[PDB]
RNA sequence: AGGCGGCCCCCUGGACGAAGACUGACGCUCAGGUGCGAAAGCGUGGGGAGCAAACAGGAUUAGAUACCCUGGUAGUCCACGCCGUAAACGAUGUCGACUUGGAGGUUGUGCCCUUGAGGCGUGGCUUCCGGAGCUAACGCGUUAAGUCGACCGCCUGGGGA
């Protein structure tokens, strides 16, 4: 994904955006989702236990 | 101090100079209770001092001062396991003290005759801050500032 | 070397490392460095100074060229992808929009079993 | 939604880097957002949302 | 019911909202008996990204046949059977009748100028609070763990098992 240089504006106003553009999704936080291996009853239950956890 | 906030001593103002600041460097060269040879010790050095200075006597004394003064120091975190530093600003009250109070310890570690010729040394020395003591604030100059981001 | 004045620093911040890359517009990498490159070993490799001192070695020996944009890449969580982009700010570099560039799998690999530590 | 062919408001269901928005932030029936995915995964092939911005 | 979620066609199947005809007990239960049947594995023909048993290597440890790290076989994906077992739980047999309440959701559907997303009924399911009642209590509590009708199923100290 491009992004891009325009004119006059300083790296630092945008060092906000850099982490808050991929932030959106996470890319090694989804990447968390492939390193190891893991049974479909976890995330049933990590649904169950994510779910669980989402009833204020 | 977890429940009860504290304060600090007024010591006394210097019977000689008439200086509370001052006061706290006799109290911090001041042992054992021995204010009687105390402030002896801190009035004899800038009589020498103030030969070797040229530019004044008791304004000579803060020059070196400024020198040692601990602008940043290191308050431990401890929380998790791994020895945190969360370094602070220090109120120059106390600053002071540790100015004054690191320069004493310094002239103890001297070969010379006395501390009228190892205290005398080490403030000329600190006016121009070469001294043990200004050396000293150094080590601490990067303690904080290597771990600035994990303050 | 023979000015190109629009470059490319994709910044890779591994959760162990943030490692950063210059290249130009057709992708052919430029230049290319790295937080657990730059000092850092173990644990201080993941830190975000760590990633701040990776771009400060990575910032450089990439306008060699004469580098005078680059589009940057964004990667993952980690102490990196927000020092590193503070380091490359020092140069007085521009950049206009950020764009997330994250691989979004649609249930694609089994995921991993957590840690049993 | 209703159809693949009105890619402009499919867009707004669209992060910029093409991967589907949930529609909890977006709302929309929980059936209305099905039909955004079948008119995009498939009608892909249709080129109506792009992948990202890469190449 | 397990179990079912990217998109389209065939077919299915079940399920509920409004009236109108149809026949009239043609109903419920079921030993035996009959089908289906979460996951893994195996047999057999393929496939083959992730990987990950077993199994190889590097670390801790006094020791670590493990946890920590690199691999890793099987297998996980398309075709035929077997195996038919699991916290297959709401720990709540099946069908029909009665009963304060409270408060939402969703799903039909009439009504009401929608005079506006609203107001007023008529069904279904379901979410939370709870009268009574009852319970060893725990709590359940109009989907009853309160009040009745039929069939089926089942238990008789602990271990051995």
């Amino acid at each position: 994904p491009v992004i891009k240089v325009r004119e006059n504006e300083p790296f630092d106003v945008a060092l906000r955006r850099f982490k808050r553009s991929c932030e959106k999704a996470g890319v090694l936080a989804e990447v968390r989702r492939r390193e190891f291996y893991e049974k479909p009853t976890t995330e049933r239950k990590r649904a169950k236990a994510s779910a669980v956890k989402r009833h204020a | 101090p977890r429940r009860r906030v504290i304060g600090q001593r007024k010591i006394l103002p210097d019977p000689k100079f008439g200086s509370e600041l001052l006061a706290k460097f006799v109290n911090i060269l001041m042992v054992d209770g021995k204010k009687s040879t105390a402030e002896s010790i801190v009035y004899s050095a800038l009589e020498t001092l103030a030969q070797r200075s040229g530019k004044s006597e008791l304004e000579a004394f803060e020059v070196a001062l400024e020198n040692v003064r601990p602008t940043v120091e290191v308050k431990s975190r401890r929380v998790g396991g791994s020895t945190y530093q969360v370094p602070v600003e220090v109120r120059p009250v106390r600053r002071n003290a540790l100015a004054m109070r690191w320069i004493v310890e310094a002239a103890r570690k001297r070969g010379d005759k006395s501390m009228a010729l190892r205290l005398a040394n080490e403030l000329s020395d600190a006016a121009e801050n070469k001294g043990t003591a200004v050396k000293k604030r150094e080590d601490v100059h990067r303690m904080a500032e290597a771990n600035k981001a994990f303050a | 070397r023979k000015q190109v004045s629009d470059g490319v620093a994709h910044i890779h911040a591994s959760f162990n490392n943030t490692i950063v890359t210059i290249t130009d517009r057709q992708g052919n990498a430029l230049g290319w460095a790295t937080a657990g490159g730059s000092g850092f070993r173990g644990s201080r490799k993941s830190t975000p100074f760590a990633a701040q001192v990776a771009a400060e070695r990575c910032a450089d020996a990439v306008k060699e060229y004469g580098i005078k944009n680059l589009e940057v890449m964004v990667k993952g969580p980690g102490p990196g992808r927000e020092s590193t982009i503070r380091a490359l700010n020092a140069a007085g570099f521009r950049i206009t929009n950020i764009t997330d560039v994250t691989p979004i799998p649609h249930n694609g690999c089994r995921p991993p079993k957590k840690r049993r530590v | 939604e209703i159809d693949y062919k009105d890619i402009a408001t499919l867009k707004n269901y669209i992060t910029e880097s093409g991967k589907i928005v949930p529609s909890r932030i977006t709302g929309t029936r929980a059936k209305y957002q099905r039909q955004l995915a079948r008119a995009i995964k498939r009608a892909r092939y249709l080129s109506l949302l792009p992948y990202t911005d890469r190449h």
